[PDB]
């Protein structure tokens, strides 16, 4: 095939041009995101029961729904939380590869057939079934510096004037508002209600009656009396539109003539739908919009579009209203794409340089400058064809491939230049002979390399999804590389290279360049002499090899495995958690106290603190809070001292003594949730009808025994909440019947006033919005207030709650968990230093087996895909290993020569490991993929040395040693150029700091080190492998 | 609150015997309390941890401390069926006829949950069998409204 | 898609069905007409009747089998337990009461009401205590149902 | 309900949740004095109609509960549609023994 | 059918005393063995062909 | 403002993408002749006929 294009250079250009065009179009319409989607499809079912406790939500909503999630396809497991904030969240996780759309609709439908079974008020609130992406494109903060409006005002304005427009912005998928549009608010007064013999029941009734839509009909409506001249609609009663009208609602008429109005027994105001969350941006009331990227959309275009949309609607904001970007991944992504474009560019220059440093002409230096791009462009086109996107992973998959594409370019060219000199052959006939030497090997490298990489596209679970991003990118590039090397480069070489007279090695040339040649032709002789000398007694080296291999294993198992390097995404969190019963005001003090810390003792780095009072990943409540710290740009935070990791340690340290509660700080995961490499996700289960209390005992028991193995287990802890004091009110049925008081009047006067009640809707300036009834704060705070509420009895008398009730304190759960339909408790933890998560799990399994009868367990986090996708690595790489073998066996038509090549694997690994262990890094995804390219390049070098050696013996009849020496001599220059170009090209990644520097350091060191080791070692060891292997058989 | 009190309050909850013992050697205020007035003694009695009840009493615990609603450790113990604890508290001067804000007495709570053995013990230490709550109900009344004749019989 | 389309139309009729049909739950499944298998369950220590066993499989096994991928429908050969109130017309008349009263009483005395919190948001300034209010809760035993006050 | 009302309580509430749908070209809607409303969604020419219906329905679900009780009682259909009639089949009576 | 047994297995350990699973009707076993038999005849075929 | 829908929408799109349609199309013919006739001169000469 190379001969074919050697004679048809134009055709070669055509194929190149097409690849270039497709590639070009590819990067035009190709998706762009920080990360592809790797987590298994998930669907969440959210419901809200205002005023309800955890137990109430669970037993009337959670359980009901859970019991109807039958007949859905590919469900891995289902988990849920029922809490005292009145909400329930059921998460269903589906098998990877499941269509999320089908998954959602199948879930949504089963719900629809369970709705009649749910409490009425839960049915009015609604039940939301949504996809569980969990990744936001950015979040827009909306605050008011004028101090002219509350977060409820900011929210309303946001929902009615910004929400809709953002949703329609090109590329935006979903959008969450941080708060709610107004709600008509009726704040009742029990002292006023009693004064008129009224109850929250009378209130509600009047609202339902006086705030409604009433159908009427038409005048001259069909079927009419003939002769009818007009037909018109009859508009009757419509919904109220203002607080004034609501206050004007007639509640009662006394027989003296007076009129009792609603504004005469309650405060009427436009407020929030819920008050459990108070958000602030640098101490100012705040609101916002969580924005997610739409499928297959370009992240950069979307960020720009939502920006242009915001700018476009700015002229209509209220005084003091301005938006802010606490969270935005776009900048990161932009930086990432930039840094990747540099790396390839400079790598291309570096190749030019060394290519010119070793070679005489420019026509040569030019050839790779064409080949590499063509190969890169084409790779994009192939990814496009596989629906891949430009993201953090795919881009690095390409940088880790540079060496492989640079090598292919340098190899084909260098060999042609080497053939022309060692024999006066002209550019064309010389290119024909050159290819005839490597072309065979070239296909081998391809088959072998794919043997190494495609297997990696077969790991399962979210981890498998990551390996797949690198795998396909690399194999594709590599694949196109051999194609281009077999079609485009030969044509270019037999076309642009100038003749070079037999025996001219530049030794007889001008100044410097002439000196270099002289010295290189010199070092080549030394080098060949060392090998002859080394091949003069191999034993020494067989021994050194074992020392290496042995050192590799030791160095390996001591290297701490991990996921993806943490990063400084200019933002991080700080968790705040207070004691059981801690009020909303108390945690406000702390959050402010945290905010202040950040805006003061860190004024240099912190840009803003978004203090969310009332939320906490492992459980909502008044005693929980979180502050998202948005840092200044990277160019204002130089010095490790001013980085998330550092700032975090200093922050947690400083908060390490706030005596009111635990307030730690922390950087955030590279992707989604735990992912804790050393972490495991346990699930304790009630398999009999044990109950919360007995489950708790079992939990404690398991946790106590866990603390007795700090050698294997570390940080064993429950991911949920602890029980707290509850106010148990008992209604005496006999007494209520005796005084003539109905249980329904009792339960609504109670729950409405103290829990709140969603009555119906009203239109606010054109938008339907809820109407809520609830007691005024001061009358629903303490146990003594209970007695201040009255209920009208049949006989008309008013009776105080204290007449028919009695109470007492007790303990209960403010957050009941559940796994696969049964009561449960989640437990997180990690393997002790040195131990593997696998070992840590195995122990927890042994300790769990010693728990009370009826207590089961199960894994669910990263733990599910590890007890399942347990391990393929060996069974996968054993396959890779075997595959590589057959390929070589075919290339060399020998059942033994392959071993002389395979023996190089450790040569690069040791270097990567050395560099790794030294720089302190860890065994992560980048480090690993890097190990694969390094082995690949070294393997290539060997294949080409063995190919030449075996070649000379068979063709010239040269001896084992003579052939080997001759091959190694010929392969020295090319091999050196590639390593020199690659090591220098990868060098900028190794030193790089800040801004995606974690990933770059990872891909950098493991590669540079393994590269330095693989090269300096292979040129001296493969000759020994070939020779000792050939000696044996 | 107090520094170690918080720790002692949680200890009596989980029943961590050893920590409580260490906490005693350090003076963790046995009179600490959560927001509703539960004392380490209330908790331990509620959750049924006998040893910690015995330790707390050995270290000055108020055997008749009451919560915001007037309930005592004896109320809790009786109500949740911890016979051994019910005996210890009584043995140390727990008020057997103690009445919470509703007029409820340990005897009421025991009867309601049908804890016979505890009721007899309560009767033993002189519990008032005719005690009435805010609704006028006696342990007998509650006894028949529940349909517990064994209990109803002991109450004669 | 078929199941999806059929249910799309079914929710158009749902509102039009009697309250009691809706409350029993109408289902839509996609499965073969014949049985893949039949998992039987017995008691070797003759310590539980066919009623006890059926209730156990329905309360501890069916749900999870019904959620397994590939399982299109699960038929229980027995019935899950329910709180059974067997009325006596003679005694009802004796006390001048009808099943109407009885149904109304179970709805009023076997309730799970949401009653809010103490010191619940939005709170008054200075609030120190926040706790859930637990009022009526579901009944859990025959004894609890037995003592519902009719009149 | 009148046009303006239905558009306020139904049309707009549904429309706002019709975001995040793949291949959506445009959306149009009507709100009548007969209280009837209609929202049509057109997708890119090569879109799979069934998946489009599924996605629409998945979003319409978020809105169902925010609709008037009596609108839910009437049920809301999410169907694949076309604008013109293929044919119109007529029916008449030739022996005059049947009115319209 | 395999998924079902797996689930059934997570349950068995917690069954009440004497409670036991039995398998009265399964159309699965046939399928599996039936196929394995046809495989068997194949090995024989190669041997008889050999 | 305004916009074009339905029928008219297709019409706009139709005419708006016609230029690069003809452009990419000429390019593919040229490149094909080039390759097939291993020449830059031959294809350019024919393409002038368009
Ligand atoms: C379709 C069902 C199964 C078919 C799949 C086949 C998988 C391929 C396995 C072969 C892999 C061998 O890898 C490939 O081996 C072939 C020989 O066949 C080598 O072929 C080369 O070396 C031989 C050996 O001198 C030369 O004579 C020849 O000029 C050249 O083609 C390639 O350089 C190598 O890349
Ligand atoms: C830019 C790259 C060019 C660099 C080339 C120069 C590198 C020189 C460093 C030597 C590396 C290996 O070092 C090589 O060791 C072998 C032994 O194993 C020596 O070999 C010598 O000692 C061995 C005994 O060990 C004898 O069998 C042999 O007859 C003798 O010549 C070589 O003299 C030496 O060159
Ligand atoms: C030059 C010739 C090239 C050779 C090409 C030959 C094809 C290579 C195929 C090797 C198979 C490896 O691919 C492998 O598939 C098997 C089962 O199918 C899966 O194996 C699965 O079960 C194995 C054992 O049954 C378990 O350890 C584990 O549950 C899982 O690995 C592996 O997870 C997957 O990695
Ligand atoms: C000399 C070497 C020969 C190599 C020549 C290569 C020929 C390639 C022919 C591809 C033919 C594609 O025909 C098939 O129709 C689909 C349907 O949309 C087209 O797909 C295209 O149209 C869809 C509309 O559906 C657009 O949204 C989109 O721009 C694109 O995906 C693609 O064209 C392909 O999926
Ligand atoms: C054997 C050779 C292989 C055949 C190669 C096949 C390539 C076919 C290219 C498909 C392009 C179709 O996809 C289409 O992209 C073109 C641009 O090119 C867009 O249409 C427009 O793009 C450009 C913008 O650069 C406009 O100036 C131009 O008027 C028009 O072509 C369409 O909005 C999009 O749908
Ligand atoms: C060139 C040749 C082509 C390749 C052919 C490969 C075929 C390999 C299939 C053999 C694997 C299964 O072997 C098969 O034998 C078993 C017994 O020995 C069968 O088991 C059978 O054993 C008894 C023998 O009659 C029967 O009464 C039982 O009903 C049944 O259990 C299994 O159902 C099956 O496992």
């Amino acid at each position: 095939m190379p001969n074919f294009f050697i004679d048809r250079p134009i055709f070669a250009w055509v194929i190149a041009i097409i690849i270039m065009l497709a590639g070009g179009l590819a990067i035009l319409k190709l998706p762009v995101a920080q990360y592809p989607t790797i987590a298994p499809p998930a669907v969440t079912i959210s419901a809200s029961y205002p005023g309800a406790d955890a137990k109430t939500v669970q037993d009337t909503v959670t359980q009901v729904i859970e019991q109807n999630m039958n007949g859905i396809d590919n469900l891995m497991y289902m988990s849920s939380n029922s809490d005292s904030t009145g909400t329930v969240q059921i998460t269903l996780t589906f098998e990877s590869g499941t269509d999320a759309d089908i998954a959602q609709v199948q879930v949504q439908n089963k719900l629809q057939l369970a709705m009649p079974l749910l409490p009425q008020e839960v049915q009015q609130q609604g039940v939301s079934v949504e996809k569980s992406s969990s990744s936001f494109l950015m979040v827009v903060g909306v605050i008011n510096t004028d101090g002219t409006m509350t977060q409820e005002d900011i929210s309303d304005y946001v929902a009615a004037n910004m929400k809709d427009a953002i949703s329609r912005t090109s590329g935006v998928g979903d959008v969450q508002l941080f708060g709610s549009q107004y709600a008509m608010r009726i704040w009742m007064n029990p002292n006023e209600l009693n004064k008129f013999q009224l109850t929250p029941v009378d209130v509600i009734t009047a609202i339902k009656a006086q705030n409604a839509q009433v159908a009427a009909g038409q005048l001259g409506g069909t079927p009419p009396v003939k002769g009818q001249q007009l037909n018109a609609s009859i508009i009757a009663q419509t919904r109220l539109t203002s607080t004034e009208e609501f206050g004007k609602i007639l509640l009662k008429v006394n027989q003296d003539g007076s009129r009792v109005l609603l504004r005469d027994v309650a405060k009427i105001e436009l407020g929030g739908e819920n008050y459990d969350i108070i958000a602030e941006f640098n101490g100012q009331p705040a609101s916002g919009l969580g924005i997610k990227l739409a499928t297959g959309a370009n992240a950069l275009d979307t960020a720009a579009a939502i920006r242009a949309e915001l700018a476009k609607m700015e002229p209509f904001f209220p005084s003091g209203l301005k938006i802010v970007y606490p969270y935005d991944t776009t900048p990161f992504v932009k930086i990432s794409i930039h840094e990747v474009v540099k790396t390839l560019v400079e790598a291309i220059i570096l190749v030019f340089l060394v290519m010119y440093l070793f070679l005489q002409n420019f026509r040569a230096t030019l050839i790779p400058t064409i080949a590499v791009p063509v190969v890169l462009l084409g790779t994009f086109a192939v990814l496009a064809a596989f629906g891949f996107s430009i993201n953090t992973l795919t881009m690095f998959g390409m940088v880790l491939a540079i060496g492989l594409l640079v090598d292919d370019a340098i190899v084909v060219v260098e060999n042609v230049e080497r053939v022309m000199a060692e024999e006066g052959l002209p550019p064309k006939e010389a290119t024909r002979k050159s290819m005839g030497q490597i072309q065979g090997a070239l296909v081998g490298i391809a088959m072998v390399l794919s043997a190494v990489f495609v297997p990696m596209a077969f790991f399962g679970g979210s981890t498998g999804a990551i390996y797949r991003q690198f795998s396909i990118t690399i194999v594709s590039a590599m694949a196109l590389s051999v194609l281009v090397a077999l079609i485009l480069t030969p044509a270019l070489c037999a076309t642009m290279l100038k003749p070079i007279a037999k025996g001219d090695h530049g030794e007889g040339k001008k100044g410097f360049f002439g000196w270099f040649n002289r010295m290189f032709e010199k070092s080549t002789h030394h080098y060949t002499d060392s090998v002859g000398g080394i091949l003069r007694s191999t034993g020494r080296y067989l021994v050194l090899y074992l020392i290496i291999v042995v050192g590799m294993a030791y160095l390996f198992v001591r290297l701490p495995s991990s996921f993806l390097p943490d990063e400084d995404q200019g933002v991080f969190m700080t968790m705040v958690q207070l004691p059981a019963g801690a009020t909303q005001e108390r945690t406000q003090k702390v959050l402010n106290e945290v905010t202040h810390y950040y805006l003061t003792k860190e004024k240099n780095n912190v840009e803003s603190v978004f203090a969310v009072n009332g939320f906490g990943f492992a459980g909502r409540g008044q005693n929980t809070g979180i502050a998202f710290v948005s840092l200044k740009d990277w160019a204002d935070r130089p010095g490790e001292e001013n980085k998330v990791e550092a700032i975090t340690m200093r922050a947690t340290r400083a908060f390490s003594q706030i005596k009111d509660a635990m307030v730690f700080a922390f950087n955030l995961p590279a992707i989604v949730e735990l992912g804790t490499a050393t972490g495991f996700d346990f699930e304790l289960i009630d398999q009999a009808g044990l109950g919360h209390e007995k489950l708790t005992q079992a939990r404690n028991q398991l946790l106590a025994e866990a603390a007795k193995h700090p050698d294997m287990l570390t940080s064993v802890r429950p991911n949920g909440l602890e029980d707290t004091p509850q106010f148990k009110i008992d209604i005496d049925q006999e007494k209520a019947q005796a005084l003539g008081v109905s249980i329904n009047d009792i339960n609504t006067t109670l729950g409405a006033a103290w829990g709140g009640s969603y009555v119906n809707d009203f239109i606010d300036r054109g938008r339907v919005k809820k109407v809520y009834v609830m007691s005024e704060a001061k009358y629903r705070m303490l146990p003594d207030d209970i007695g201040d509420w009255y209920v009208r009895a049949a006989d008309g008398q008013m009776v105080p709650f204290s007449a028919f009730s009695s109470s007492r304190w007790e303990y209960g759960s403010p957050r009941l968990e559940r796994y696969n339909g049964l009561p449960s408790m989640e437990i997180l933890g990690q393997a002790a230093p040195g131990k593997s998560t696998g070992e840590a799990m195995e122990l927890m399994e042994q300790l769990a087996s010693k728990l009370p009868t009826g207590v089961g367990y199960d894994w669910t986090g990263m733990s599910y895909q590890e007890r399942l996708s347990g391990n393929q690595a060996p069974s996968l790489y054993a396959i890779s290993l075997i595959v590589v073998f057959l390929c070589l066996a075919a290339l060399y038509e020998s059942w033994s020569i392959p071993f002389s090549v395979m023996l190089v694997v450790p040569l690069g690994v040791i270097g990567a490991l050395l560099a790794a262990t030294f720089r302190g890094l860890t065994n992560d995804v980048y480090f690993q993929v890097g190990l694969l390219t390094t082995i690949g390049l070294s393997a290539k070098n060997a294949i080409l040395i063995v190919e030449f050696a075996k070649d000379l013996m068979d063709k010239e009849g040269k001896g084992l040693i003579e052939a080997t020496l001759d091959a190694v001599r010929m392969r020295l220059r090319p091999i050196l150029m590639t390593s020199l170009a690659f090591i220098l090209g990868v060098m900028p990644l190794v030193i790089s700091t800040g801004a995606g520097s974690g990933a770059q350091n990872a891909v950098g060191t493991g590669v540079m080190g393994g590269m330095v080791t693989a090269t300096v070692l292979a040129i001296f060891f493969v000759p020994v492998f070939f020779v000792v292997v050939r000696r044996r058989f | 609150g107090s520094d170690l009190g918080k720790k002692l309050l949680e200890a009596a909850r989980a029943g961590r015997d050893d920590e409580v013992r260490i906490l005693m050697a350090n003076g963790a205020d046995v009179n600490a309390a959560d927001v509703v007035g539960w004392t380490p003694l209330h908790l331990a009695a509620y959750w049924g941890h006998l040893e910690i009840v015995e330790v707390l009493l050995k270290n000055g615990a108020d055997v008749n401390a009451y919560d915001t609603l007037g309930s005592t450790p004896l109320h809790l113990a009786a109500h949740f069926g911890h016979l051994e604890i019910v005996e210890v508290l009584l043995k140390n001067g727990a008020d057997v006829n103690a009445k919470d804000d509703n007029g409820i007495t340990p005897l009421h709570l025991a009867a309601n949950r049908g804890h016979l053995e505890i009721v007899e013990v309560l009767l033993k230490y002189g519990a008032d069998v005719n005690a009435q709550d805010k609704f006028g109900k006696t342990a007998f009344d509650i006894s028949i409204n529940n349909g517990n004749e064994d209990l109803a019989e002991i109450l004669q």
